[PDB]
RNA sequence: AACGACAAUGGAAGUACCUUCAUUUCUUUUUUUUACGGCCAGACCCAACCUCGCCGCGCAAUUUCGGUUCAACAUCCUUCA
RNA sequence: CAUAAGAAUUGAGGCACCAAGUGGGCCUUCUUCGGUAAGCGGAGCAGGCGAUGCGGAAUGAACCGCUUAGGGAUAUGUGGCGUCAAAACUUGUGGGCUCAUUCUCGAUACGUGAAAAGGGUGUUGGUGGAUAGGGACAGUUGGACGGUGGCCAUGGAAGUCGGCAUCCGCUAAGGAGUGUGUAACAACUCACCAACCGAAUCCACCGGCCCCGAAAAUGGAUGACGCUUAAGCCCCAUGUG
RNA sequence: AGCGACGUCGCUUUUUGAUCCUUCGAUGUCGGCUCUUCCUAACCUAGCGCCGCAGAAGACGCUAAGGGUUGGAUUGUUCACC
RNA sequence: AAGAUUAUCCGCGCAAAGCGGAGGCAGUCCGUUUUUUUCUGGGUCUGCCGUUCGGUGGCAUGUGCUUGGCGCUGCCAUCUC
RNA sequence: CGAAUCGCCACUUCUCUUAUCUGGGUGCUCUGCCCGCCCUUGUCGGCGCCCAGUACCUUCAUUUUCACAAGAU
């Protein structure tokens, strides 16, 4: 056996973190977002108390030493929904059959495609809220945003999935209710 | 929380070699499993080589040079008097008591024992707050057999009359004790 | 030693097995608890594939008489141990009909003692502290086994009655605690009391 | 070797083995499953058999060929009066099942 | 007053039960167990199988850059060399 | 019988009478023939088996060990010491590799699916080249312009379906042009470099362990369990220090 | 895409051969009917990937054996075959 | 099973803490106090006094039901225990 | 008498032919939550905090602690 070793966490600034457990608990602006990571454990050592805190390893194998990083940008964006938090946009997206979508806000109504087929409905996880908006040319659109990309995005990937096709060709085929920007919220500190 | 960390000039315990609990410090690590560990032990431990696994870090940390000599090993470490403050660790009684133990015999043994009996009835049960405390189950239970025993004699089961026919059969117990013993 | 309840909580599958499998053999009314902490390795896949290829075979013509499978957390260490004990010699048998194990807990009996788990069975400390590994339960829940749900709740009963028993306790080991204390270094001196540095 | 084509077998494994089977009283093989919000909601009731013929009334659906029609269609007639409660039970799941805990009495 | 997871009788082994045989027997006799020259084996405790010779050690020395420190310098030596 | 220099043996040798029982063999290291082959056929040597059991190989005529009076006591053999099952659950005193959604990682010699080719950025360790701090490598950033179609086929390509082409300047550098394609121009791109950059990185090889490759009829068998900081595989050790 | 020559290794055994182990003091020859169950190298069905799949249609592959999988005619058949 | 609890009770209450509720009387056999705290007990026999029941009867009523019968409750009273 | 299941425990001792019970939870990342902290703030080093671990009960009332009657029949 050949040591990586573990342990815990890297850090930045104005955002509290758990730096216990396998958990980190992250605080900020946008309130506080925490997880609980698995074998995720790997060279600690705090540099600051409040100030800095890093992982960044000492020996150990091969897959070991890609995982830090993983395990950083991760946390690192517990973070930053924790402070600019995440905006996904998406565009539905049609040319020979019109598409309707709207929000029913807790769920999230899908109607028309190819005339409509079945009704596509996701229901609205915690934390990825959903609108449809359109004034400002906003269109064909809508936007989940919430604090948590993974779920802001988890869901949108879903979406990405539930608008799919099958049989009689993708040549033909593209139709469908797309991703048109994930981003933060906005910018924010 | 994970923290002894290994430092050169480090006190290591010697965990199951024959060599076992004497003492030594770091005066190299050969590397992943093995030192290179030197003591003023007239006789045990020398500069001695040994086994990772066998060891155990005891958080005296001194400076001292990565590979070293003896000579100013012994002094820098004996100035560290470390072995002294690890003397000190708690760690450390039943261990060399272990060895003591081992060779006792048994009046010895059998004080060493009444010493809890001694406290045992004594100091804790005895008395009166923390058995007015817990307390024991027959304390606890005859104080709060007591308040359900207000019961009889305060209350609504009993003692208004009948106690003092427990009088009279308290007496009775007596009328027996006295006959009893005078048969 | 009489009456044994080993926990569980944590302990590897096999080893734990064998461990006891010599201690049934060595004669002894033994019994296991946190049995759905007992461990498998790795993978509910795996754990799957196993079992389930275990649970797919039959016994042709009538399939209702090769293997049986209970699907108990506990009943699948046991049979395991019978499986490490040679289970049609008659002796393993009454072995056997010594030996016993219930599924989670029945609770009332472990408050003065009950510390006891064993050696090498415990899983991290067989397992290297870094490889995967999945859990008993996880696995009978992967093949169903009924219980699960309620044995959480009996679990959680457990627990609290234990705290309450524990909070108890709690209080008198203080004085348990303040036990003398005062004159106890009027231990001897001839004849070599250190009775001060051997106990007290 | 196979043999020359295919169709399946005759009958369905299960209510084998086809017994001159015993306890002759209603086997329910299980029950529905609570609701709360549902009203607490007796499940079953026993009864007798008494005969058939067939009833009228009237069809329709959605779309159906033969919506709007008045059907004639066979039917049961079961006897029935009362069952009188006499008792209350409480079982009690045990990680091994239902395990009765109480029985309650008519007096 | 014999027994049974289910091969069946089978070996071997010992116990239980036995109907059991034959033998020997105590107020100076038998019986199981301790114990015992020299023996007659096996195991423990310490001594040593030598020795020419490096090895090294020490010193100095060159090359030789490393731990200290925030790093450089000290500290050309942590040290390997 | 010395050499001065070069056997060992020799539990007798010599020597003989006469009668049986046998003539289908079969198995093996080794050599080897026939034929694709074949647990096939067919010879050569030695050894077996046969015609023996004991002890070992979960299972075996011939594999391992070993042969046998009857015992006793001891120690070994092969073979083991996770559990089933005697023995370190080998630690004090020990090393790596290896993780394997496979019907499933693998794992006793003999042994006999040793899958084959043939692969795989699985891991694991070379070798050859490197570039490499006067800066390498990634990632960036800026530019990729100008003397000039230097050009020819060519319906239409001025760099650019196509084909022979190609030097200067400016420089850090930028191709007489890397692509994308307005029929062609354009435009779009970067090859070319500076600037950033700040350390290894870059290529080819290498061969290792490890995986894909990898389909048939009854439920299924590294013996069984299981084991994976192994009870795998491989390694050494039972050892001071 | 889809192929796949030339090669050139695989792989299987519902072929066919070879071999004669066993079987001759006996293991009831064909076929077929029936009937079960099983196997998967999935024909159809569930769902994925490719397409030299626009649609259309097919094709290719995966994952899949849980489910399904025919009437005659002629022909002892088998096979064959409408 | 609930505390390392067998003592005049129960109920309630995690659990605290606590709470409540808890018949009598005389006569009778036997005899302790002790899982470290009864505390007169134990123990039956009777007697004697009273919620409940149990039965008796009646009166209403509720309820429920057949070949107007079957079936059951209220209350009352009685009866008894 | 100089060993000899022995006389106990014990048909109300039994998961068994001879300690009670020391009890509950959790992670490796902690010897007390331990903790907390400081500090060239690191791999830390130092300091601090708390009682808490410092596993752990063996029954005369002792045997903290004098001590005493009684084996042999």
């Amino acid at each position: 056996m050949k040591i990586k070793s573990h342990d815990q966490i890297t850090f930045p600034e104005d955002v509290t973190v758990s730096v216990k457990d396998r958990i980190v608990t992250v605080k900020g602006k946008r309130g506080t977002l925490t997880k609980d990571l698995r074998h995720l454990q790997l060279d600690f050592r705090v540099n600051k108390k409040l100030r800095t805190f890093t992982a960044v390893r000492w020996f150990g194998n091969k897959i070991n030493n890609s995982t830090i990083n993983t395990a950083l940008s991760h946390v690192r964006n517990m973070i930053t929904g924790v402070t600019k938090g995440f905006r996904f946009k998406v565009r539905f997206a049609y040319a020979h059959f019109p598409i309707s979508v709207t929000v029913e806000n807790q769920l999230v109504e899908i109607r028309n495609f190819l005339g409509e087929k079945r009704v596509r409905r996701q229901v609205v996880a915690d934390d990825v809220k959903v609108y449809r908006t359109d004034a400002a040319l906003v269109k064909d659109e809508l936007v989940l945003e919430g604090n948590d990309l993974e779920q802001v995005s988890r869901e949108a990937a879903v979406m990405h999935q539930l608008c799919l096709v099958k049989k009689k060709d993708i040549r033909k085929f593209l139709d469908g209710i797309y991703v048109q920007t994930k981003t933060n919220i906005e910018v924010d500190e | 929380v994970k923290a002894n960390y290994i430092r050169a000039g480090r006190l290591v315990r010697i965990l199951r070699g024959p060599r076992q609990n004497r003492v030594g410090v770091i005066v190299d690590i050969v590397d992943a499993n093995r030192v290179l560990v030197e003591n003023p032990c007239e006789q045990k431990m020398w500069r001695h080589v040994q086994n990772l696994k066998n060891v155990e870090p005891l958080k005296f940390c001194v400076s001292i040079s990565r590979n070293c000599s003896t000579k100013a090993l012994k002094e820098a470490l004996e100035s560290k008097k470390v072995l002294e403050k690890y003397a000190a660790t708690k760690v450390r009684r039943p261990h060399r008591a272990k060895k003591a133990f081992a060779e006792s015999t048994d009046f010895e043994r059998y004080q060493l024992r009444v010493a809890k009996r001694s406290r045992a009835y004594w100091a804790r049960k005895i008395f009166d707050e923390n058995d007015k405390k817990n307390p024991v189950s027959w304390h606890k239970v005859a104080l709060k057999k007591l308040l359900k025993n207000a019961k009889k004699v305060d209350s609504t089961p009993a003692a208004k009359k009948r106690v003092e026919k427990a009088r009279a059969a308290r007496k009775a117990r007596l009328a027996a004790g006295k006959s009893k013993t005078k048969v | 030693p009489d009456i044994i309840v080993i926990d569980l909580k944590d302990h590897v599958l096999g080893r734990a097995a064998a461990i006891v499998a010599k201690q049934l053999l060595l004669g002894k009314k033994i019994t296991v608890v946190r049995c759905e902490k007992l461990t498998i390795a790795g993978s509910e896949i795996r754990n799957k594939i196993k079992y389930l290829q275990f649970l797919r075979k039959r016994k042709l013509s009538n399939p209702k008489l090769g293997p049986f499978h209970h699907r108990s957390p506990s009943d699948v260490f046991i049979r395991t141990v019978r499986s490490m004990l040679p289970r049609y010699t008659k002796r393993g048998q009454r072995a056997l009909r010594q030996l016993v194990a219930y599924e989670g807990v029945p609770v009332n009996v472990v408050r003065t003692g009950g510390r006891v788990v064993i050696p090498k069975a415990q899983r991290h400390n067989c397992y290297r502290n870094e490889r995967r590994f999945t859990v008993l339960g996880n696995m009978c829940k992967h093949v169903g086994w009924k219980y699960s749900d309620v044995v959480e709740k009996l679990e959680a009963a457990r627990i609290e009655k234990s705290g309450r028993h524990h909070k108890k306790m709690e209080k008198v080991r203080v004085a348990w605690k303040n036990a003398r204390k005062e004159a106890l270094k009027k231990m001897p001196q001839k004849n070599v009391e250190v009775l001060k540095k051997f106990g007290l | 070797s196979h043999c020359k084509f295919e169709h399946p077998r005759h009958g369905h494994l299960g209510f084998l083995p086809r017994k001159r089977s015993r306890q002759i009283r209603g086997r329910a093989r299980s029950f529905p499953k609570d609701d709360p919000s549902q009203k607490p909601h007796l499940t079953s009731f026993m009864v007798y058999k008494a005969g058939m013929t067939h009833i009228v009334r009237d069809v329709d659906r959605p779309g159906s060929k033969v919506n709007k029609k008045e059907v004639v269609e066979p039917v049961t007639i079961l006897e029935a009066p009362p069952m009188v409660v006499v008792g209350i039970v409480g079982y009690r799941q045990t990680p091994v099942g239902h395990k009765t805990i109480g029985t309650v009495w008519a007096h």
